[PDB]
């Protein structure tokens, strides 16, 4: 349950992020394969070396979903249906997975923004992410 | 990670397991009670409902097929990576399976061998088994790279 | 998401549990104690040998506690909002062991009703103790 | 667990950690981010707000005093287990803490490093941390019962 307070957090960090979401996005993908590469079997057919376009380009609509997210803190199940149809009926990426991009996302916001990446921060967007992923997969069975 | 003495308990417990019809239920109950494993069996044709799923005799093939494997585990507990590292690999580059599977359907057989052994599947032999199904699991993950 | 069959299922199913509910409970707990060594780490001031009584007090208070929730499924919320914020202020289990407590119980659910314990009841009842769970959790943070 | 050159990569990074530091604020974020870590730290004192916790003179010297004891495992990276098996005994046996706690804190471990080293904390670096916090977090749960 996202307060007050995370939302303010989540706002505000997003925001510190602006322009260069699509760049994290692609970042914490990257480094999701390499420490976690069971993740890597549900992109079979993706060129998953460093910088590949598709990467970037995944990495990009990853980074606006959460844009999304983040513009529509109080409805998430209303701002990401679709997506939970798309992962639940088609993707089908069992639900560990969202904790391991998860916490690759925390950890390239941390690298990119380490004075504003406070602890009370660090906190919120744990939740909204978590929140996101539970949202997600909420339509799985 | 066995004992002598739980590798003995779980051994001769094993020998009485009808592989066939335990394999065919564990796979159907895993395409039920978690419907996301049937993005791997699209192939195998109707599987909408939990009676078509049960029913099918793709399911019941290949439920077979994963058991005749595990029971061949039972017979070297003392090597699980040995005997499926070439399994592994197979599951990570051939059929991209996420390891996280192999911990599902330990479970799920965990849940039907009680449900076919009822008094006679305890809470020590449970215990055994949780600690098969995981060893299994890890040997069949080992190779993901 | 409890669907309407779901519902209908865990009602159905719990029927059948009856009186024998308290019993199964302390079942579920010391298999739970067995199979997973680390969820003893919350019990330490308990005697936790086979059919210890206070096992079977804990056991049936759990149960007690489904059997409520069962009463109210369409509003778990409500009807656990003392245990929520017990585990979340007090007792502050990790979030793991329900998952442990829950899969015990099934495999005592199993054991116990094999001819009622079909593949769909199985699934309904999966999903009502996540759902429990879920709602035991809430208000961790 | 890692290969000559990956072992290489992380002892030479792990020499340029501030361990006081880092320690306190890895301790420090964990009963932030994960509140119910907390029933740990009664004693600790005030724990009711993230600058309370943070600022935690007890919540500090503790956060240093692990760290200084991960530390000794970057020495040991190929006996773990023997490293810390009394430290997994007394976890056990006397605190009674859940290992789970050990997969949290080495997840948010890996957050402070990222946050104190920048850029310089790549993926490749980040996996190879991965695969330690990972491995000190499976020496610490080994000797539970
Ligand atoms: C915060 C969590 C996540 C968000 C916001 C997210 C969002 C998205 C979006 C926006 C798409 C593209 C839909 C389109 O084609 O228009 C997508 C597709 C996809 N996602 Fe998710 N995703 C998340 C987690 C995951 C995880 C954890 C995995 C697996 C580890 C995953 C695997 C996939 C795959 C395989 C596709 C399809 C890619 C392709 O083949 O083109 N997603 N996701
Ligand atoms: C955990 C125990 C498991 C064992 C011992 C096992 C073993 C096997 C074996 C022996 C084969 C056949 C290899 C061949 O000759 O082509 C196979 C194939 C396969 N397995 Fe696994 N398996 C296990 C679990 C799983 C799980 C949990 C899934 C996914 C839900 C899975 C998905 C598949 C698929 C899709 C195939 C290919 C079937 C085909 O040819 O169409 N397996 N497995
Ligand atoms: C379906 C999941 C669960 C339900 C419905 C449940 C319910 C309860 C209830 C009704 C009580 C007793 C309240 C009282 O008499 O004061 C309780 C206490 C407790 N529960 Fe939970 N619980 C669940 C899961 C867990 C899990 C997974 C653990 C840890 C492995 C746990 C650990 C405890 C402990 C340590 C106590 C206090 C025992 C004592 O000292 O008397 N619970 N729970
Ligand atoms: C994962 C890496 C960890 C290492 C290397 C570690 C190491 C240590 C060491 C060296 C001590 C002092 C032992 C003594 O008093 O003889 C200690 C104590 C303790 N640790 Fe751990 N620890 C770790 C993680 C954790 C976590 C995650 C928790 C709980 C959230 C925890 C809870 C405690 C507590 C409560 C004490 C006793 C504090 C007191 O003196 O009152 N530790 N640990």
């Amino acid at each position: 349950v996202l307060s007050a307070a995370d939302k303010g957090n989540v706002k505000a960090a997003w925001g510190k992020v602006g322009g260069h979401a699509a760049e994290y996005g692609a970042e914490a993908l990257e480094r999701m394969f390499l420490s976690f590469p069971t993740t890597k079997t549900y992109f079979p057919h993706f060129d998953l070396s460093h910088g590949s376009a598709q990467v970037k380009g995944h990495g990009a609509k990853v980074a606006a979903a959460l844009t999304k997210a983040v513009e529509h803190l109080d409805d998430l199940p209303g701002a990401l249906s679709e997506l939970s149809d798309l992962h639940a009926h088609k993707l089908r990426v069992d639900p560990v997975n969202f904790k391991l991009l998860s916490h690759s996302l925390l950890v390239t916001l941390a690298s990119h923004l380490p004075s504003d990446f406070t602890p009370a921060v660090h906190a919120s967007l744990d939740k909204f992410l978590a929140n996101v992923s539970t949202v997600l997969t909420s339509k799985y069975r | 990670m066995l004992t002598a003495e739980e590798k003995a308990a779980v051994t001769a417990f094993w020998g009485k397991v009808k592989v066939d019809e335990v394999g065919g239920e564990a796979l159907g109950r895993l395409l039920v009670v978690y419907p996301w494993t049937q993005r791997f069996f699209e192939s195998f044709g109707d599987l909408s409902t939990a009676d078509a799923v049960m029913n099918n005799p793709k399911v019941k093939a290949h439920g077979k097929k994963v058991l005749d494997s595990f029971s061949n585990g039972m017979k070297h507990l003392d090597d699980l990576k040995g005997t499926f590292a070439a399994l592994s690999e197979l599951h990570c580059d051939k059929l991209h399976v996420d390891p996280e599977n192999f911990k599902l359907l330990g479970n799920v057989l965990v849940v039907v061998l009680a449900r076919n052994f009822g008094k006679e599947f305890t809470p020590v032999l449970q215990a055994d088994f949780q600690k098969v199904v995981a060893g299994v699991a890890n040997a069949l993950a080992h190779r993901y790279h």
